[PDB]
RNA sequence: UAGCUAGUAGGUGGGGUAACGGCUCACCUAGGCGACGAUCCCUAGCUGGUCUGAGAGGAUGACCAGCCACACUGGAACUGAGACACGGUCCAGACUCCUACGGGAGGCAGCAGUGGGGAAUAUUGCACAAUGGGCGCAAGCCUGAUGCAGCCAUGCCGCGUG
RNA sequence: CCCGCAGAAGAAGCACCGGCUAACUCCGUGCCAGCAGCCGCGGUAAUACGGAGGGUGCAAGCGUUAAUCGGAAUUACUGGGCGUAAAGCGCACGCAGGCGGUUUGUUAAGUCAGAUGUGAAAUCCCCGGGCUCAACCUGGGAACUGCAUCUGAUACUGGCAAGCUUGAGUCUCGUAGAGGGGGGUAGAAUUCCAGGUGUAGCGGUGAAAUGCGUAGAGAUCUGGAGGAAUACCGGUGGCGAAGGCGGCCCCCUGGACGAAGACUGACGCUCAGGUGCGAAAGCGUGGGGAGCAAACAGGAUUAGAUACCCUGGUAGUCCACGCCG
RNA sequence: GGCCGCAAGGUUAAAACUCAAAUGAAUUGACGGGGGC
RNA sequence: CUUACCACUUUGUGAUUCAUGACUGGGGUGAAGUCGUAACAAGGUAACCGUAGGGGAACCUGCGGUUGGAUCA
């Protein structure tokens, strides 16, 4: 948390147990998995959606979405 | 087949007890005649008899003081699939020793009260209380 | 079972079991962080969580975890791990000593400092 | 892991041991062991005791005492009342060291101590004043046994920080 | 070990505070970062995360990890279970093995009593003594439940001998039965074939189609062939160790039950290994083949329909001898 | 792995690993292309 | 000098076991993959057991058995 990282990607394809696979403005793809108000607000999210995307500096082939553009 | 007559004897008076019958009765032996004698005198059975030569018939008179049984436990000891032998010193105490506990000495069959007094051991025939 | 069948057979104590094998019966050992990396708990609980992959000296690879917040491991950093699962990540058995060998204290830790590796700080 | 055993089980006569014995050899008999587990495989020094439990039981064998076995690995014997012998001998083997390359030397699982392994385990100390042991007529010599000191909150017990 | 000197003068930390479990509030934080033995906590007022104030518990220590026992009656000897929660072999026969009805005599192995020897010291427990107390050391006793021998006891179990009829078995007289194996035979019905009449539809479905018919179907009458199963009695029934057993007659054969009497004299119950029987499907060799009917062909249904539905149809179903279990 | 079988297979019979459950009986409601008035 | 017994050793042969290992097989976990609706009510063809054949799957059909099946209209 402390010095956040802060991205924007797109998601590609669905996964099960509600992951993704979201390629990054850098050319990088990365694992990400929801959070919890647009999980308890409902919000579904299909493939090729425009999304903002938290990373960790500890390992950045996985993050977790915060926002997506509808 | 029946292999255990002084089991048979005990189940008779339980049940009997249970059901409120005045007497029972079943084929008499040396030894149960023995065993019936000492809870005669110790109180729980009013009386018993034996009858016939041919094929004797060993009988019981169960007794009631409030209208429940005075007998209110009986389990055998010593049973032939495992038998059971205890020293003076290790005689053991029914009930906290309100009960009985007949046991057979080289004298004979007696109480473990009366089988620590004369400082025999034997073997545990069965609980009363 | 009657006394006949237990004369021929006798009862069987249920055998136990150890749920941190690796250690073999040592209360710490010593290993080599191969790979440190970051994964997500079970269902009810949602967080990224720490996690490191370990080489110790008597042969075995096994994953565990490094608790506190922020740490300093790398890829060939040296380690003392002890027993103690982690409930939310599946397959976790084990812990990170902090404070010791290459695993430095949490910083400006102020209560439970010992369980930190953290010296008294001076006034 | 259901069969095992031919010196295998007995007997007679030589031989051999301090001593009984297939202990060994010649001959004869065809036995002997096993479901009450022989044979085979894996694991293990044994006991007084220790920890736990109300008890029956369960786990265990560090310190101290008794018994057993081993002394770089394998084979053997001599000397001796007693060894097939930790600081003795011969042979074989690996390793280390010396060399005029002709051959030679060595065995800390004794007390300190070193490298290595490991989460982790002490000083290359003083005395033979006390107890015990070897030699000696005795004086006495020898003794890393033993007595004591050093290091470590490792444990138990007592005390202070007014 | 004793005496004197200075000055409080040289000497306090670790964990925890949502429930089990002793101890709460503010500020950060927003299911993030993080905590965790379990029950879980964290997405805008968190006594559960991080800091602070306060409090609780231990104290020269305090916490975590490791390992054993306990709680766990959770391997149940003391002290558990098997109709449906896990747990009665598919059924029967039987060797070793386990247990045994009733009386008398004898024996003394089990069993009970006494005595002797032994059970190293240390350890444990009890009562005292010495270190300023304590840890620690130490004197006496208890204990070491065990083993061995000698002398006695004779209720029970065991051995030996001889009895007994109540368990078990044999004989005579009757009764019921789809119990089993072999051989004959009767009736109704589907299919096929021949013949007469007859005339163009039949069959099938939720609706259809595939299919069959002038070479004469379907319908109706007469004769012949072949195979398989027993209308109705029929049960709320019976027989069998279990699987299972149904037209009628004959032959060979097992078991069960009732009456009264006679005979043997415990001759018994159970059973690890072992040996037999064991629906249907399936395998091998050789027959048979009406009705069915996996596979498969064709027609439909649906979005699809490798199905349910419709027209056909092979193995099999049947017989003899082996196998499977 | 062993034994049996022409073959299909039968019989004897484990562990790693993983979860905090799985299960039996019964209770009150909802539901049925289940009944009855 | 020579004979027997014999460790160690070298060959060949077998057995047994550890380490790995090209590869092949299946098993467990899954909060918003795909494709169907097989089961729970008569789950819309009652379910299940043994056995044989067949199909992308959850399954379908033949033979025999059980009720751990609803209605009896
Ligand atoms: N996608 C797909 O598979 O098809 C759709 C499916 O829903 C059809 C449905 N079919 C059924 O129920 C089966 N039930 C068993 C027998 C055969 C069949 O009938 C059906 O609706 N049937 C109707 C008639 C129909 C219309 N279209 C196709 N079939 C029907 O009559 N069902 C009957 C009923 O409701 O009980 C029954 O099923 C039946 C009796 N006789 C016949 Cl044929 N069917
Ligand atoms: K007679
Ligand atoms: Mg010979
Ligand atoms: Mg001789
Ligand atoms: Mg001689
Ligand atoms: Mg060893
Ligand atoms: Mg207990
Ligand atoms: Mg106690
Ligand atoms: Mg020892
Ligand atoms: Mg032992
Ligand atoms: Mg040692
Ligand atoms: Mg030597
Ligand atoms: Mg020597
Ligand atoms: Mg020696
Ligand atoms: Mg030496
Ligand atoms: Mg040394
Ligand atoms: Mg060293
Ligand atoms: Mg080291
Ligand atoms: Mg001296
Ligand atoms: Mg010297
Ligand atoms: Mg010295
Ligand atoms: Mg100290
Ligand atoms: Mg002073
Ligand atoms: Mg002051
Ligand atoms: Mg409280
Ligand atoms: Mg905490
Ligand atoms: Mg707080
Ligand atoms: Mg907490
Ligand atoms: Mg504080
Ligand atoms: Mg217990
Ligand atoms: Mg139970
Ligand atoms: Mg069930
Ligand atoms: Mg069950
Ligand atoms: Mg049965
Ligand atoms: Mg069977
Ligand atoms: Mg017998
Ligand atoms: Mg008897
Ligand atoms: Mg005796
Ligand atoms: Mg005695
Ligand atoms: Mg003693
Ligand atoms: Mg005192
Ligand atoms: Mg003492
Ligand atoms: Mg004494
Ligand atoms: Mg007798
Ligand atoms: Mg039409
Ligand atoms: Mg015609
Ligand atoms: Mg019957
Ligand atoms: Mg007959
Ligand atoms: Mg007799
Ligand atoms: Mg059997
Ligand atoms: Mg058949
Ligand atoms: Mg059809
Ligand atoms: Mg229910
Ligand atoms: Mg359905
Ligand atoms: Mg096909």
């Amino acid at each position: 948390k402390e010095d956040n990282i802060e991205m924007q990607g797109t998601v590609l394809e669905t996964l099960p147990n509600t992951m993704f696979r979201v390629e990054l403005e850098n050319g990088h793809v990365v694992t990400a998995h929801i959070s919890g108000k647009m999980r308890k607000n409902y919000i579904r999210i299909l493939t090729g959606d425009k999304v903002t995307v938290e990373l960790t500096p500890y390992d950045l082939s996985k993050g977790r979405i915060v926002f997506r553009s509808r | 087949s029946m292999q255990d007559p002084i089991a048979d004897m005990l189940t008779r008076i339980r049940n009997g007890q249970a059901a409120n019958k005045a007497a029972v009765t079943m084929p008499s032996s040396k030894l149960k005649v023995a065993i019936a004698n000492v809870l005669k005198e110790e109180g729980f059975i009013e009386d018993f008899k034996v009858e016939g030569d041919t094929k004797p018939e060993l009988e019981l008179t169960l007794k009631y003081f409030q209208g429940k049984a005075v007998v209110e436990s009986i389990q055998r000891v010593s049973r032939p699939g495992l038998r059971i032998y205890k020293r003076k010193d290790e005689l053991p105490k029914v009930m906290a020793g309100l009960g009985i506990a007949v046991v057979s000495t080289s004298k004979g069959v007696m109480t473990d009260r009366a089988a620590r007094q004369a400082g025999l051991g034997g073997e545990i025939i069965c609980y009363v209380a | 079972a009657t006394v006949n069948q237990l004369v021929r057979k006798p009862r069987a104590r249920k055998v136990a079991k150890s749920n941190v094998p690796a250690l073999e019966a040592c209360p710490q050992k010593r290993g080599v962080c191969t790979r440190v990396y970051t994964t997500t708990p079970k269902k009810p609980n949602s967080a990224l969580r720490k996690v490191c992959r370990v080489r110790l000296t008597n042969g075995f690879e096994v994953t565990s975890y490094i608790g506190g917040e922020g740490h300093n491991l790398q890829e060939h950093s040296v380690i003392l791990i002890r027993g103690g699962r982690v409930k939310d990540l599946p397959g976790v058995r084990y812990h990170t000593v902090r404070g010791a060998l290459d695993c430095s204290g949490v910083k400006d830790r102020k209560q439970a400092r010992s369980k930190y590796g953290v010296k008294r700080p001076k006034a």
